[PDB]
């Protein structure tokens, strides 16, 4: 909810993204339609900041930030720890359809 | 605390490579359940003498012994891992990178043209080691895109065009490991990892209800015990079962009359 | 006396690179827990070290000892070596 409520507002309907995740894709369409107010909050920031060394840093760090590739995702990042969690909730599924079929 | 810093990045990078010599899968050695034992030979509650009460009570004794033995094999295999990296630790390399802090010497004073290279080198470490190439549309391609809708009078579905344009790039969007392409690099994502959970839990449900369906079809009088009451009744011997719902069991199987 | 401890702060080894998850999961979880108290602990050095606005309250803790001692009864500059000097000739010289 704290992840979402930026993008989709105060009523973020955490049911619906906790059931169904977002895609990389909307990801992308979700970074998009926030950039231009992001890079506004970043030049209103940047011209109010105490220093050229702070002004640089927020620029610098909005600059790394709205572009979508830099979103880590853990399934690119570490491919098998994705499939390893994956397959601990499978294999939780798996302890009770074991159970169903002995009974 | 600089030589502690180093020691332990050097153990972390013997777990690593002691880890990756293996070639174990990561959360292997972190989930208890690995160092469960399956096979033990599961105590029968009808030969310790239960009374009413006392057989949930025994079901949890048994569960959680089995589950602080399977802790302690997991922590007896990591005083094992901590002992065979700290081998390997010792004989190490030690060439790490340095915290890029900003230049200062004795006299002098810091520029800011340095100030601002270490902040690019903290920003460049926000980049992920591997990442997806996700294609943003810019602003000069969907408009020579849009324009070319508007010739041939679709220029109020144009930016429909464009976002179809920008999302079946997207689909597409190939791995990025340092520039180059990983080709071939195949992951499944986090969406289509839940969506394998929903399904492969709505089955084991619509077991669980089949299952239920069958005992209650035959028996219908079962409804009354409620499952978190039930083995509360059990006892060691049959005729140690608590009569409290053994009466209304025998009086609701004989039907509505 | 700052920089010549910054200069040693200088000369710490990146954490940064071992934050993954391959780093993660492969470690003991004690010294995981270890490796990121000491991160913490080079930030609170590092913000330590840089606070200099500090350093003008610090020399204010020098500054009044030191010149109650200048304050001197005999003399500002007197010391123990002239006034083992003066002693001998104060006392080899007749009475």
């Amino acid at each position: 909810k704290e992840e979402l409520k930026v993008i989709y507002g105060d009523n973020v309907d955490v049911k619906h993204f906790q059931a169904s995740p977002r895609t990389p894709v909307q990801q992308l369409f979700d970074s998009l339609k926030n950039a231009a107010a992001n890079k506004e909050r970043a030049a209103k920031e940047a011209a109010a900041a105490a220093s050229p060394y702070l002004a640089y840093a927020v620029t610098k760090k909005q600059e790394v930030q709205a572009d979508p590739s830099n979103i880590p995702f853990d399934e690119v990042l570490y491919p098998q720890l994705s499939e390893e969690l994956l397959e601990l909730e499978l294999s939780d599924i798996r302890e009770d359809e074991i159970a169903l079929e002995k009974a | 605390k600089k030589q502690a810093t180093e020691n332990l990045m050097k153990l972390l990078q013997a777990y690593k490579d002691i880890g990756d010599a293996k070639s174990e899968p990561l959360l292997k050695n972190h989930n208890p359940r690995t160092f469960e034992d399956r096979d033990y030979p599961v105590p029968d509650f009808r030969t310790q003498n239960l009374k009413a009460g006392d057989v949930p009570k025994f079901f949890d004794t048994v569960i959680s012994t089995r589950a602080s033995a399977a802790i302690a094999s997991k922590d007896k295999f990591w005083a094992g891992r901590k002992t065979e990296a700290e081998a390997a630790s010792a004989k190490a390399s030690a060439a790490f990178p340095r915290v890029a802090v900003p230049e200062w010497k004795k006299g002098k004073t810091v520029s800011i043209e340095n100030l601002n290279t270490v902040t690019d080198k903290y920003a460049a470490a926000l980049v992920p080691k591997r990442k997806l190439a996700l294609p943003v549309l810019p602003e000069g391609v969907k408009k020579a895109v849009e324009d070319f809708a508007a010739s041939v009078g679709q220029a109020k579905n144009a930016s429909e065009v464009s976002e179809l344009l920008a999302k079946s790039l997207a689909e597409k969007a190939v791995v990025t490991e340092g520039g180059k392409v990983v080709e071939g690099f195949s992951y499944v994502s986090k969406a289509v990892a839940a969506k394998v959970i929903a399904t492969r839990r709505a089955e084991v449900h619509e077991r669980l209800l089949k299952l239920w369906a069958k005992r209650l079809l035959v028996s219908p009088e079962l409804a009354i015990v409620p499952l978190n009451e039930f083995d509360a009744q059990l006892a060691s011997k049959f005729e140690g079962i608590s009569p409290k719902y053994q009466e209304l069991l025998s009086a609701v199987a004989q039907g509505n009359k | 006396l700052s920089n010549e401890r910054y200069q040693l702060l200088s000369q710490w080894p990146d954490f940064t690179t071992m934050y993954g998850k391959d780093f993660y999961y492969r470690a003991h979880p004690e010294d995981l827990k270890k490796f990121y108290d000491a991160a913490d602990e080079y930030y609170k050095l590092y913000e330590t070290v840089t606070e200099f606005d500090s350093l003008s309250a610090l020399a204010s803790q020098v500054v009044p000892n030191y010149a109650a001692r200048r304050r001197s009864t005999v003399h500002p500059a007197i010391g123990s070596t002239v006034a083992d000097g003066a002693f001998t000739n104060f006392l080899l010289s007749k009475q």
